[PDB]
């Protein structure tokens, strides 16, 4: 079978196989046939009959000239067509004749000329229709749209469209119920007569890099009057030519509409003031900026009503100062410019995310740095340097907290987590810290998840700090250069199930510290160098244990302490990969699995 | 294999070949020819993909005259509302673009620097293509 | 040993005694009496040293209800052109000064906090004196 | 002997021993007798005779009332007197009668009243004279100073002096050669008539916290005219009352003098502009500031002629911008305020020191960040975060460099030290790095000292990076969590003498990697866990080796591999502390020194 079977009897793909006609030896009840880069200079009536059931088809770059009538006749349940790249010089009328249930249709790079010479009038339940990169001239919607229903997208971008007229969209007035996420980008256009968009209701609209100068943009915005969109997107694309100047004079009057979301993307100019700009873009229940470089602005503070804000991949000189009276979520990620921090006042806020920026702190954490009183989530990972000088005072309702891959300071000088009495999640990983104060985890009486991997210990001996954590279940401490454990550390932790203790430097193994843990299932000793036990007092493990790594470490195969190997081969019902436990200390016994070999003496 | 030449400068002799079995053609050009001292110019690319070049990215395996380096990972365009225009295309659709570039600030010694490129894309994240570059360098 | 009382507040009962064998007297006062919640006030000290209190500094051994802490090291005045006036005196010369202090921003739980003070000074760097503090704390 | 002998037959001290007269049983030829806190209500003639030779004396707080004549008669070579704290109500004239060679004299807290009733007229070669904390009224220098010569200091501070007059210092006009480091501080004074200081030449002058308001300071500075000092010091003390206001109006006219150094200390006001302040303090060949808080100043840049600058324990909002045409040294240490960095332009500079500040970098190192062309020294230790993005280009003459306890980034992505071909010192210690690129030390062809302790390695295996370093002698790599070494790493390093490899995690010992190193003397294996060798192929070490730590690690005492203990006890002429090598692996053999025990089997 030249056509590759990737999944048997349902999906069969074969591309670039130099065919000249439809392959038939494929199974009868096949679905989602792929067919690409196979020259089919012309398609014939009933070209697809041996596949009565069929979900997906594809004809991508299969050079097609003319599709005649009757095609796809003996064919139902076909939900997808992809007619990409095939230069069609004559689409025969009546094509797509029998298609009971079609939803998606894609015709890209097909040399079309208009929309009314497109024979989908009998269709229904068609949801998406992508027709882009063509040669179209007028944005005059044909009439069969009245018949059409449940259409959602109509993406006609990067064409040779020039202007609009009120006569257009005279249809679609008679649609009491309609959702249309219209779109048109990269179009060279310069004029819209007023009144065109009127009493219409969309659900999105994207216009990026379709204007050549500022006055054109002003006129075009004047062209929109009463659109009432739910989401609008403006900007440009880096790859091509863009605008030269941008001020408060531009973008003005945009508040003759009724908007509820905004999204500007990739300005190439060094904007310098955000106040009296974006001015009547208030009451917009969301706001966002992407890849804009406002490198010098002074008064970021103002009174907008914004319930959601995003600043992604921007640039800055200062950390922005904010004063919003109703802002429930903030997201300030992946920024590059400044490395500092300042006070903000967000009296009603319930979500933070300051990740990957690389900024620094001082006197990190207190209710006076965010002005709030009820903050439920908080993340500070991948920043530069944080200094602790106040245990979290005034934040008695906080349930999520992360600090991984930051650089902490002064973490072991006092009880840093002392007021948070309702906490569930906590992660301090790969921060260059040094635990040297028993009772640093004092006050956390509800923690259940605890992560710390890569944090040294004083003289490499585990102290007795795990007390009052009576709900902990998932405890993570690995890559911490331990060398020994306290005899009674894991006491009263009667709810642990996972316990990661891999990649450390141990030499002995003992069962006494884990004597009374009635809920363990997983136990991890992977990347250590364990040679023996303190002696053969190795007790039973708690019955509940059913999983135990003991692999990936060098053993010593001499008849000394052979009783240890006797004890380990005594219980094989808990190991994992018996083939990767092998000793290499004696030169002769090398690479030989442990449980296999039998020893003298 | 066949030898694909690109351009020559006073101190650069860029060239490239294929790495893996797939041999889908491609056309690349740079102007002006790079000098390994910090330059600036334009890069013209013409290609016809075979998978959805969406959330594309790059893996890079470098070699400085037989001394390897760590693996570099470059995210070209990601998620929604990307900076580049071309990375919303589909299969069979021709991509034809030009991008500007510039660098300066590092001294490189003589050698036979070599690079390994891996493009990954698609919602199931398969490889797209792969090439092998060769750059000589003899400062004057 | 003898018990040297200092002052009482709503939540503080500071007191102190000697640690080592030398028992050179000293007089300390604070106003107003510290509240272990962040306060501000003045500290009056009268003393007669026995060594050159030059490039003096302090070592601190803390104890939070039987849990030790790392050792703290405070440089009071160093080198030349120091901030404080008194630390250029000599043996036999009376020192009599007052200094202002203030702190706020940390919550301390109930307990029996205890501290160990070591003053080091002189060009051969000998100890000067040593004291033991006791601070109760019962928030209202 | 109640008086403690601290060093035999030369120095005997005894303080607080409740004496009432001079002890005599001390040896005859004794020097530097101490005597303190021993009540001697009155001193008698020839009180000190049994000590004909004597260098230093002391009478500190030994309550003295009256010293009569003839004292210290049978006494020469006495170079020091300390009459502190003893309240003298009558100093008998003719005292200090026979003192052939006296240099230092100290009389503090002695209730003096003037300077002419002080009987040192016959003295000579007296260099220092400290007389402070007394009750003096007039700064009228007596006349015997004409007889006096080689006097250097005269420190009369914290007295009740009120004003000066031109009649004062009429003496000291007739001194063609003279160095006097005069001083007077903490004096409550309010007026100086003009012309007092005229045609005089000092070598220092300190006036800290001796004025009560700004206008008083202006008048007093007007009082100085033509002083020509080599070093001047102003400011105040934190412990007491200070000034309320400070601007360009203050401190003006200070350039009627001829100064060459300046030092302001501990302003308590928030100064806000440094230009047009310190204005005619140009041509001053040095400048310094200590504990001043100029938290808001904009244009630090200006054209002064300053050949040396210091900013110690200051505070700042921004990192200062500098443009000096002739500044050969800079020292910017222990500051607190800001955490950033910017470009400077110092066209002729040969020393940097930016230590303990805690600031951050980006695109760290290139000749465009310091504008210079010949920089010989450089130190960047104890800062926050540094990022490497350019190997040092344009700095081909740099011989000292340190980075310890910083936080480095991207150190292993390319040859970071590639242009520095004349380097001797280099230290990268406790920076959280990860060496994973062979040849990171490419180009350094003159290094001799190399320090790196606390820097991990990829998978904990030492690669072959030490090539072309043909002069290295002192190589430091410890606390790096090594677990094994390459077989041929230390080749062509034919000039090493010190080699620190302690505190790692090894298990085997082999002599092959160190086969051909003809210059080793010291070899360090201290805090490891070495149990045995790979086998008994342990060769001879290079003859030059004469020092070898093998202590502080746990051994295993079983007759297995007893040949290893045979081999180690075979050469004891290179060990260090044979008493701290003892095994603890077998429970019986614990704490017992190794070379002592003898084993069966
Ligand atoms: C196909 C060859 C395999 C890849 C070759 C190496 C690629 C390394 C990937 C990372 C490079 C990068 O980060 O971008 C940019 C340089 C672009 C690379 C050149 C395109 C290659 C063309 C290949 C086809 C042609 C045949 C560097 C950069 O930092 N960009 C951000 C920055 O730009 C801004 O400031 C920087 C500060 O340095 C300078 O940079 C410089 O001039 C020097 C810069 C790069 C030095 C290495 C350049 C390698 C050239 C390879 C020659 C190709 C021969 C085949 O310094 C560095 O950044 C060092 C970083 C570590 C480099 C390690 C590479 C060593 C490999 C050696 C292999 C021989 C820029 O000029 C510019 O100043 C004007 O800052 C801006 C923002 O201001 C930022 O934009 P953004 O904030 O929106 O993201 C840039 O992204
Ligand atoms: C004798 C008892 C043994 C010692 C007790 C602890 C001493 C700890 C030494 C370090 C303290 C210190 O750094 O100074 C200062 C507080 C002074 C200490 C109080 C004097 C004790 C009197 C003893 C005799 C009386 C019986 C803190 C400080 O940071 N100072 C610099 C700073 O001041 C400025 O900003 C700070 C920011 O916090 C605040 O601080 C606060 O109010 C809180 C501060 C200190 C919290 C601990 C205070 C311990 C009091 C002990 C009570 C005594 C009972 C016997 O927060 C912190 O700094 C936390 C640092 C870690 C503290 C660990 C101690 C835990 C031990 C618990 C033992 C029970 C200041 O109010 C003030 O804001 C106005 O910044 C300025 C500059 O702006 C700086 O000046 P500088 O730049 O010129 O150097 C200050 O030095
Ligand atoms: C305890 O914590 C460690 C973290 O170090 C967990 O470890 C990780 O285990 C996975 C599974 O083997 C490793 O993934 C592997 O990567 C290789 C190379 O790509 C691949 O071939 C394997 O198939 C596998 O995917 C992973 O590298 C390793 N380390 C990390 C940092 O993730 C471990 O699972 C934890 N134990 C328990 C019981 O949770
Ligand atoms: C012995 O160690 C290995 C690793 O060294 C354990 O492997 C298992 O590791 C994988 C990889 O992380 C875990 O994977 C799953 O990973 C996805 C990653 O996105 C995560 O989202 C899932 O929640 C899930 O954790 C896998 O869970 C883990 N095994 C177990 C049982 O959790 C291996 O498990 C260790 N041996 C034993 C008996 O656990
Ligand atoms: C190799 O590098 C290590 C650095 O870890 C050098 O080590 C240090 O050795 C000295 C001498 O024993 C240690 O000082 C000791 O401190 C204790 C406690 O105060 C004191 O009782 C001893 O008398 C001694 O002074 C020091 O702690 C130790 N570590 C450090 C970080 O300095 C070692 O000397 C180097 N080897 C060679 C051959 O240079
Ligand atoms: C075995 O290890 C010990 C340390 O664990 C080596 O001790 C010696 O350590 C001292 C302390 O650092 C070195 O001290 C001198 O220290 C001053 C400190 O300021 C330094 O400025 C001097 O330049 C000097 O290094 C001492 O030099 C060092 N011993 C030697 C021979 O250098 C001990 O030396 C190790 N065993 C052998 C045989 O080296
Ligand atoms: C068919 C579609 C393929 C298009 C791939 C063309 C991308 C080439 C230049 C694009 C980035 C311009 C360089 C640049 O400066 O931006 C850097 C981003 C660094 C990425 C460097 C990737 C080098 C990949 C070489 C590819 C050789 C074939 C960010 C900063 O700077
Ligand atoms: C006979 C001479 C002895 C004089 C010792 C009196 C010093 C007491 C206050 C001086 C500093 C004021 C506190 C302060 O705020 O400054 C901190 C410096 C922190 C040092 C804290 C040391 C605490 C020692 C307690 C001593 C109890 C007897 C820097 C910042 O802040
Ligand atoms: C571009 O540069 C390369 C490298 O210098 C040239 O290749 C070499 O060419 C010279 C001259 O023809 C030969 O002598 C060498 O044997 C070639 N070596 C290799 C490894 O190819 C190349 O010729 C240059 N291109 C042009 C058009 O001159
Ligand atoms: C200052 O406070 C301390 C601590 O509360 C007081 O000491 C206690 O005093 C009460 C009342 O006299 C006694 O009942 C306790 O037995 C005492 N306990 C200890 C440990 O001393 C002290 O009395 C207070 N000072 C004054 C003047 O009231
Ligand atoms: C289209 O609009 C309707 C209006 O109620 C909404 O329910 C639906 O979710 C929208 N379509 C999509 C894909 O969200
Ligand atoms: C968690 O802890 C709280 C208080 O410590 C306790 O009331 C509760 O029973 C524990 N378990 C769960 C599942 O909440
Ligand atoms: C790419 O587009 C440019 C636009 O003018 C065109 O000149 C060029 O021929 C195109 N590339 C190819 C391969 O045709
Ligand atoms: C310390 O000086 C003040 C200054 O007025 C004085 O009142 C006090 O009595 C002095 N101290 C002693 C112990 O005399
Ligand atoms: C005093 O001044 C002279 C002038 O030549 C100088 O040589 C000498 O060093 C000075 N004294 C001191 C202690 O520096
Ligand atoms: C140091 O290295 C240089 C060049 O590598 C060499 O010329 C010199 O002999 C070496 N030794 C000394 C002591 O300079």
């Amino acid at each position: 079978e030249p056509c590759v079977e990737v999944v048997p009897n349902i999906t069969y793909q074969c591309m670039e196989l130099n065919f000249y006609k439809i392959p038939d030896n494929l199974p009868f009840s096949t679905k989602n046939l792929d067919l690409s880069f196979n020259p089919l200079r012309h398609l014939g009536s009933y070209s697809f009959f041996s596949f009565p059931e069929l979900q997906v088809l594809d004809l991508s770059r299969c050079e097609i000239q003319t599709i005649e009538d009757g095609a796809y006749q003996s064919l139902s349940h076909l939900s997808t067509l992809i007619l990409t790249g095939n230069p069609i010089q004559s689409l025969a009328l009546g094509a797509f004749s029998g298609l009971s249930s079609l939803q998606k249709l894609v015709a890209v790079e097909t040399n079309l000329a208009s929309l009314e010479n497109f024979p989908i009038g009998h269709l229904k339940t068609l949801k998406e229709l992508n027709v882009a990169h063509n040669l179209i001239q007028s944005f005059k919607l044909p009439e069969y749209f009245s018949n059409l229903t449940n259409l959602e997208h109509l993406d006609l971008s990067s064409n040779k469209i020039q202007s609009i007229y009120c006569t257009d969209l005279r249809v679609l007035h008679q649609m009491p119920l309609l959702n249309l996420s219209l779109d048109l980008s990269l179009n060279p256009m310069n004029f819209i007569q007023p009144g065109a968009f009127k009493e219409i209701r969309l659900h999105k609209l994207t216009l990026r890099n379709n204007f050549d100068s500022l006055n054109v943009m002003k006129t075009c915005i004047q062209g929109l009057a009463g659109l009432e969109v739910h989401r609008l997107v403006l900007g440009e694309f880096r790859n091509e030519g863009n605008l030269e100047k941008f001020d408060k004079s531009a973008l003005e009057g945009l508040c003759n509409l009724t908007i509820e979301e905004f999204r500007l993307a990739y300005l190439d100019y060094y904007l310098d003031d955000i106040i009296d700009l974006f001015n009547c873009l208030t009451n917009v229940s969301s706001f966002s900026l992407v890849s804009v470089t406002i490198e010098r602005v002074k008064d970021f503070s103002y009174n907008f009503g914004w319930q959601h804000l995003e600043l992604v991949n921007c640039k800055f000189g200062q950390f922005p100062t904010l004063k919003l009276k109703s802002l429930k979520r903030l997201t300030f990620t992946s920024n590059k410019g400044g490395n500092a921090f300042s006070e903000v006042d967000l009296p009603s806020l319930e979500f933070l995310d300051l990740s990957r920026n690389g900024l620094s702190f001082k006197g990190c954490c207190s209710q006076s740095d965010f002005g709030t009183t009820s903050l439920k989530y908080l993340d500070l990972s991948f920043n530069g340097v944080i200094t602790m000088s106040s245990n979290f005072l005034g934040l008695e309702q906080l349930e999520h907290l992360d600090f991984q891959h930051s650089n902490l300071k002064q973490m072991s000088e006092f009880s840093v987590f002392l007021s948070l009495r309702n906490l569930i999640y906590l992660d301090i990983s790969h921060t260059h810290t040094r635990v040297a104060f028993n009772g640093i985890f004092n006050g956390l009486s509800s923690l259940e998840v605890l992560k710390m991997a890569g944090n040294s210990f004083q003289e490499n001996f585990l102290p007795d700090i795990f007390t009052e954590l009576r709900n902990l279940t998932f405890l993570d401490l690995s890559q911490c250069q331990l060398e020994q454990l306290s005899p009674t550390a894991f006491n009263s932790l009667s709810s642990l199930q996972v316990l990661n203790m891999s990649h450390n430097n141990f030499f002995s193994l003992d069962t006494f510290p884990y004597k009374c843990l009635n809920s363990l299932q997983v136990l991890d000793y992977s990347l250590n160098h364990i040679m023996t036990s303190k002696k053969q007092e190795l007790q039973h493990f708690p019955s509940s244990l059913a999983f135990l790594n003991l692999t990936q470490n060098d053993f010593a195969c001499t008849c000394e302490h052979q009783s240890f190997l006797q004890w380990i081969k005594d219980q094989r019902q808990l190991l994992v990969e018996v083939e990767r436990m092998e000793c290499a200390t004696p030169s002769d016994k090398q690479g030989m699995p442990v449980l296999s070999l039998n020893i003298t003496c | 294999q066949k030898q694909y030449w690109v351009c020559n400068s006073s101190d650069a002799s860029i060239s490239y070949t294929y790495c893996d079995k797939m041999q889908y053609p491609i056309s690349i050009n740079v102007n002006p020819c790079i000098e390994l001292k910090g330059s600036k110019g334009l890069l013209h690319i013409f290609y016809i993909p075979r998978r959805d070049l969406k959330q594309l990215y790059f893996n890079l395996y470098i070699t400085v005259n037989t001394m390897n380096l760590p693996k570099r990972k470059e995210v070209i365009c990601r998620g929604s509302d990307d900076d580049y225009s071309f990375c919303r295309a589909l299969k069979g659709e021709t991509v034809n673009t030009t991008i500007s570039f510039s660098f300066k600030g590092i001294k490189f010694s003589k050698g036979k620097y070599k690079c390994v490129v891996e493009a990954i894309s698609g919602s199931p994240e398969e490889m797209l293509f792969c090439l092998e570059f060769v750059i000589l360098h003899q400062p004057n």
